């Protein structure tokens, strides 16, 4: 198979941030990467002012800045998930500006495990080394020596394996590493001391204590302090030598603090964020005898989304990045408005992740879809209208997962699901399915401790002009909804919204009971038609054919609508594998599970029953599968991986999908769905929007072998003119990844470095097409024309 | 009550004690492509990780066993299915040439290392095979999370473990970036190698009442090996290549079966599966030799029916020390179901139990 | 030819050494009734004469052996619901607790047989036979160059009845004695006719009924003449279960034991199995490995033998353990899986 990928949408969802002083030696600047794109603003009074965006060639893992010594401003190491390690210039010349890369490498060990903490990457004050902590055991130092332009590292040795997290330490003469560990015996802190000439560990400036036992974060304290604060889910304590101070303040006794970010250069304050968006303030307070640390408190300062990272910008300005709603930036005052917070909201930076469900439509009748996704979780959840690109947000306070899309009535179909609190049981906050016109309890027949928290599922019925919620049915207690169809059954002419649901108890472990009810949303209210018990989860529904499919564990049921409007079943099919996924095309059916298993089955109309067409099994964990053509089928893959399988004579042979395509697409792609955003009426066939974790939606196209291979040529040409920022092979960046596996890229056209030729100028043109047959010899303005026409497919 | 010393059956001192004995793991590219004897008489479907005696005294096979030990000592069995299409290497890890009763015998204690699938066979000039395979890998996935995984509470990863409110805060905390996935938390406690480890242990538990490894893999063999289940699905089990699929799989086998008839008259019910106890630490079912060269899939069980005593009582060669064997076979049909252990001494326990071969019983 | 010393399967060295042995014997009277205990498991069709080795491990018959070897030697073997049966005289017997359990390993010669008037049973498990001793019907004189002169001599008042010379000479101890000892010339004893015929019955492989047959057969000249007649019959051996399965012929049958074609031995767990050993047998599949564990046969290896047809034991294959051995290979078919045709 031939495919094309292209980005529609950039990845939206910022995974980290900087601020420091990169871009000149007085401008402030802040750095976010996202997913892939490094976004370079200049703090100003006004704001913030974007002076640059890079693509790299691949996940920003850890992105540092430092300045050693001699070095006018700052340079910033960035390391991938794929282990190439960078460390980068900001130069500029006039209006022109481009980013050096002052020394690259790859950093990855041939053998080893990767850590269950993940990777995590400092920089010591001094600037003399760079640690690195990817494997379990093996401490990772870079020398940090202007002759190391190829970034040569060592191991050292950790003996203990479970490290937490890990900082270097200030006012030390010896490079020093405060670390946080667990073993049976709970979980301590340990400082060593870092020697290049000797290249090993020595024993660090104070003795190993042991803290909480849900200690998970350090804090290294710079002078005059010095010494470290290490917080967890009860206490905060801090520990310099002699010196050590503890509390419990029970205001950060609800949720773990999972960010931080200091305040004063000084090191007297320090924001915190918890995992609900609740923002404090830590201060340590000051006494001089030299000066040490008196004590500490906390304030809560207020409420922000739910923060990935913070960093405190300037003159109390504090941007919180946020990979589950939108990034902000607050303002803090040093009083509190009548509501009792400290914070209030200046900007927000839109994000469309997690995109975990989306449709298209063409609401206005016009031949241009539209996509309308489920984002954010928790109090950021929302619906997002997208066009061409131009998005619309409608709050929820509430998680959406899955929506649908009715004509026949102008609303859509959306299940959410909200957190209350076991006090009967409590809401946290007003949402979209306590905030409805009209609402209704399931009061289906069939079929916990104080402080907890429970999931409340519901279906809601939203217009699609204002998008107003219209109508809210919540479900039964610990019920689970998980599939939603809207369709037509049998001879009947009315639309119904279908849902699968499942009855989970925390004593059960495989559901064993579950549903699938039939709402009509008429004259404005909702209301059951039919309601079919069934022994399983129902994962999955789709119509086929008038009647409905549907995955009930490992079986697979067809359900047909019968003149007394009830669900009768038609055939069976077992498998051995959870029906999580179930596509149809025609009359075949596509049925994935969690770990790569595909199946393909078809039905035979006048035996009406299943049969196996075909079969692949290769253990690996599936996000998502799609139906390209009735030979090939689409799926995203663990490690961001994408893939395509295809449909001898001889029967075995026959019988089983063979790989045709293989691409690293660095994003956990969650859905895909038929459909585009631009003016129906090609070079191209087909058109599938995916939506991923970050916010990056993207297309994947199918080619004939003619612009395959000619696309395939402009590939290799252009990988060696485009000027990688990290010198990152493109071809490197694209292999197929996963665990001890890596394989070349095939059957896929990266869409963006082709669409990247028109923005290199014309000698550089002229050196990427020469010697290319078009069976005439190709010239730029050809390959301008071809690039215009695949650009023009979103 | 049990105080039989439970590593005295893993032994297999009944083949005697001063044996030979080796060190070294030998292992093969798990992708490549080999030539390996492949031993006779050997009509059994070895797992990784289980022991395997033998006593073999034809010719062929014995100037096998002696070229081998000065060479890999590896050979193949394959998991005949009725006709092979996969199968398990076998390591020599015990040996000894004796000349008893006349004839030159080598006994050989061996254990399966890696699984296969049968390429080709070849019957080579002195009646045996040799097979060329190739090696099967062990598909270790990594946790469904780790791709998904929220950076700034990587944190949390770590849990302090030592209990039903424990596994659900495990659940909660391990699978909370299930959130921005299309699926909920208990749908991936279905895939999780800690939760169906933690199920499976359960789930025995409540039949054997006095009741395993850490690792996922070796967890899953050893469930594999010592279930009460008929031979296809032994294959099944044995060509599924994951350790979380095993798991899966070995559950629903494990809650599907109900009880062990005669085979030979199949509504003889013989025994239930409630009855099984293991009386090793190697699990409730073992394979051992008799004393002429045949191996049996032992299963201990506690009570078992429908079964007719036969000869007397003898703990000669007994695969349970400190306990007789009487000859058990079907009272409806006549056919040898197992034998009937007894202990030799008070103060022992158990007093009585059953040691049915695997061969003569039919699940239902 | 034969090197191999015939004397060792009649003493039965497989059953050990230091064996204690009983000199003296019991008889009963001619005619008298007399109530003996029976073995409750061997079933077997012991004849007058017939070594019988037995290993007990039930606690019944060892506590009733233990009480034997204070009263008389003797107890009974029913020849199997049981009109008729023999006495037999322990004369060797040994206890052990091999094993895990005391056995009783014992030696018995059949002594008398006998007619049972009443079966009774004890709350021990074993049962009383209150029998007869059958009596013997000895009869007097009904009156090749030697033998011719004898036939001469012998017969020449049949001139003086209504039967000829010649057929007087089919009801005769001598003349039959000697045409069954120069047919069991070819295969390989006691002179008074009630002691050949017994010996000669007890080695043919014929099957129960015959046996029983032969058992109540009351006289010596009509037990001698239905001997031959068997002898003279019976053409080959096949597999009791197939009925067609051809095993073996009377030709290949040699007596490798001073007692016979056939006896009786015990195998380790106190089975009795009636071997006959033969030059040739066909149609039979061996199984296992050879050994010479509890050989019943010194110096040879056992190997286990079942018909090709339905996979039923026959016996065991007897293949010498040294060179230079007479003969090198044999076989031992148990008497109770074949059937003559
Ligand atoms: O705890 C335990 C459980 C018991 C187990 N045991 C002991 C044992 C001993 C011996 C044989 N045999 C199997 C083969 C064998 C069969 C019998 N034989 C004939 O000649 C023959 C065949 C048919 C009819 C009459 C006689 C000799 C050869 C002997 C098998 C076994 C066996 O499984 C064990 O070792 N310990
Ligand atoms: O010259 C000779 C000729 C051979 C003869 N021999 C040796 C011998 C040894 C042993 C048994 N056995 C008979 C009873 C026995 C049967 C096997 N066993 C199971 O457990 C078992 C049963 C069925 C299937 C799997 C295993 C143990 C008990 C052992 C019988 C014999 C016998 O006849 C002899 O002594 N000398
Ligand atoms: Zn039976
Ligand atoms: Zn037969």
């Amino acid at each position: 198979s031939y495919n094309y990928v292209v980005t529609a949408q950039k990845p939206t969802a910022v995974n980290g941030c900087v601020t420091g002083h990169f871009t000149s030696a007085e401008d402030l600047n802040l750095l976010i990467a996202k997913n892939t794109r490094l976004e370079i603003y200049v703090v100003t009074a006004e704001g913030l002012r974007p002076v640059k965006e890079v693509g790299m060639y691949g996940k920003i893992a850890v992105m540092e800045l430092f300045r050693p010594k001699g070095e006018s401003k700052d340079l910033l190491f960035i390391l991938t998930a794929k282990y190439n390690a960078c460390i980068l210039e900001y130069k500029q010349s006039g209006e022109s500006i481009d980013i050096i890369t002052r020394a690259h490498g790859n950093v990855q060990d041939r053998i080893g495990r990767p850590s269950e903490t993940g990777i995590i990457g400092i920089i010591d004050p001094e600037c003399r080394m760079i640690g690195l902590r990817l494997y379990d055991g093996l401490f990772k130092v870079i020398p940090l020596d202007r002759d190391n332009k190829e970034l040569k590292a060592f191991n050292i040795r950790l003996e203990e394996l479970h490290v937490i997290d890990v900082k270097f330490l200030y006012g030390c003469q010896a490079p020093t590493i405060c670390f946080v560990y667990q073993d049976p015996q709970g979980r301590h802190v340990k400082t060593y001391e870092v020697s290049l000439r000797e290249k090993e560990f020595n024993k660090g400036p104070w003795k190993q204590e042991n803290v909480e036992a849900e200690a998970s974060m350090v804090i290294a304290v710079p002078e005059p302090f010095g010494g470290a604060i290490i917080i967890g889910q009860e206490s905060i304590t801090y520990h310099n030598g002699d010196k050590y101070l503890a509390i419990a303040p029970p205001i950060i006794k609800q949720s773990t603090i999972v960010c931080h970010n200091r305040v004063d250069p000084n090191g007297s304050r320090y924001l915190l964020g918890d995992m609900e968006g609740r923002l404090f303030m830590l201060l340590l307070e000051k006494e001089e005898q030299t000066v040490t640390l008196k004590d500490l408190r906390v304030e809560l300062l207020g409420e922000t989304s739910i923060a990935e990272c913070l960093t405190y910008l300037d003159n109390g300005v504090v941007f919180v990045g946020s990979r589950l709603g939108d990034s902000q930036l607050v303002k803090l005052n040093v009083d509190s408005n009548e509501q009792g917070s400290y914070v209030v909201a200046m900007e927000t930076f839109t994000n469309l992740g997690p995109i975990v469900d989306m449709c298209v439509v063409d609401l206005e009748r016009q031949g241009q879809g539209q996509l309308v996704t489920c984002s954010g979780a928790f109090k950021e959840g929302s619906l997002r209208i997208i066009r061409n690109l131009h998005i619309r947000t409608v709050p929820l306070y509430e998680s959406p997962r899955k929506i649908c899309y009715q004509e026949v009535s102008q609303c859509f179909g959306v299940l959410s699901s909200r957190i209350e609190v076991q006090d009967g049981t409590t809401a946290l906050r007003p949402s979209a399915s306590t905030q409805a016109l009209s609402s209704s309890v399931s009061s289906s027949k069939l079929f916990t401790s104080f402080g907890e928290e429970v999931e409340v599922h519901n279906l809601l019925i939203i217009d699609q002009h204002t998008f107003e919620v219209l109508h809210a049915h919540q479900f039964l207690q610990n019920e689970y909804a998980l599939s939603l169809v809207s369709c037509k059954l049998g001879k009947d002419p009315n639309t119904y919204f279908i849902v699968g649901t499942a009855m989970v108890y925390p004593e059960e472990a495989e559901p064993k009971q579950g549903r699938i009810v039939v709402f009509q949303y008429s004259d404005g209210k909702l209301q059951t038609v039919a309601e079919k018990e069934v022994k399983g989860a129902v994962y999955s529904m789709v119509e086929f054919n008038g009647k409905l499919l549907a995955s009930i564990n490992s079986t697979v049921r067809l359900y047909e609508w019968t003149t007394e409007k009830e669900l009768r079943t038609e055939c069976n099919h077992y498998n051995n594998i959870m029906a999580l996924y179930l596509k149809t095309k025609g009359d075949f059916i596509l049925v994935g599970d969690l770990m790569r298993s595909v199946l393909l089955l078809a039905y035979k109309p006048m035996e009406g029953n299943f049969e196996e067409i075909a079969r692949d099994f290769n253990p690996n964990w599936m996000s998502a599968v799609e139906i390209l053509d009735d030979d090939n089928f689409l799926g995203a893959e663990n490690a961001f991986n994408l893939f395509v399988c295809q449909k001898a004579t001889t029967d075995e042979e026959r019988q089983h999908l063979q790989e045709v395509g293989l691409f690293h697409l660095g994003e956990f792609v969650n859905v895909f769905c038929h459909g585009s955003l631009v003016m129906q009426n090609t070079p191209t066939q087909g058109s599938v929007l995916f939506g991923t974790v970050n916010g990056m939606i993207g297309l994947v196209t199918s080619l004939s072998e003619s612009w395959y291979n000619l696309l395939l040529d402009m590939q290799n040409r252009l990988n060696k003119v485009i000027k990688s920022v990290g010198k990152i092979e493109h071809s490197f960046w694209r292999s197929f990844h996963t665990e001890r596996k890596t394989e070349p890229a095939t059957g896929f056209i990266d869409g963006d470095l082709i669409e990247s030729f028109l923005d290199i100028s014309r000698p550089k043109m002229q050196e990427v097409v020469a010697n290319l047959q078009y069976k005439r010899e190709a010239t730029a303005d050809d390959l301008i024309k071809v690039v215009e026409e695949l650009t023009r497919i979103h | 009550i049990i105080n039989f010393d439970t590593s005295l059956p893993t032994s297999h001192t009944y083949l005697g004690a001063d044996m030979e004995e080796f060190h070294g793991r030998t292992l093969h590219d798990d992708d490549s492509c080999q030539v390996i004897p492949v031993l006779p008489q050997v009509m059994m479907i070895l797992i990784p990780g289980q022991t395997l005696p033998l006593q073999l005294f034809h010719p062929q096979e014995v100037s096998m066993v002696r070229n081998l030990i000065q060479k890999d000592r590896t050979f193949a069995v394959l998991a005949y299915s009725n006709e092979a299409q996969f199968g398990t290497t076998a390591e020599i890890y015990a040996y000894r040439e004796e000349q008893d009763f006349g004839i030159e015998i080598v006994k050989v204690k061996a254990i399966g290392r890696q699984r296969f699938k049968v390429l080709e066979l070849r019957t080579q000039s002195d009646g045996i095979q040799q097979a060329k395979v190739q090696i099967l890998p062990e598909c270790v996935l990594p946790s469904t999370m780790s791709a998904v995984q929220l950076e700034s509470l990587n944190k949390c990863q770590i849990f302090p473990s030592k209990s039903y409110k424990w596994w659900q805060k495990y659940q909660k905390r391990k699978f909370h970036c299930a959130n921005l996935t299309s699926w909920p938390r208990w749908l991936y406690s279905l895939y999780d190698a800690e939760t169906l480890m933690d199920r499976i242990k359960k789930q025995l538990r409540e039949w054997d009442e006095n009741l395993l490894p850490s690792n996922p893999i070796d967890f899953s063999y050893r469930v594999a090996a010592c279930l009460p289940i008929d031979d296809v699905l032994r294959i099944q089990l044995l060509k599924i290549g994951s350790a979380i699929q095993r798991l899966r799989c070995e559950l629903d086998i494990m809650n599907k079966c109900t009880s062990l008839c005669c085979k030979q008259c199949q509504e003889t019910e013989i025994t239930t599966k409630n009855e099984i106890f293991s009386l090793s630490l190697c699990g409730p079912m073992a394979a051992y030799v008799n004393p002429h060269g045949y191996v049996h899939e032992t299963l201990t069980v506690y009570k078992a029916c429908n079964l007719n005593l036969i000869g007397r009582p003898s703990t000669e060669h007994s695969w349970f020390p400190g306990y007789a064997w009487t000859v058990a076979q079907c009272k409806i049909c006549a056919s040898h179901i197992g034998w009937k252990f007894t202990a030799t001494k008070k103060d022992m326990s158990p007093q009585k139990f059953w040691g049915l071969t695997r061969s003569a019983l039919l699940p239902t």
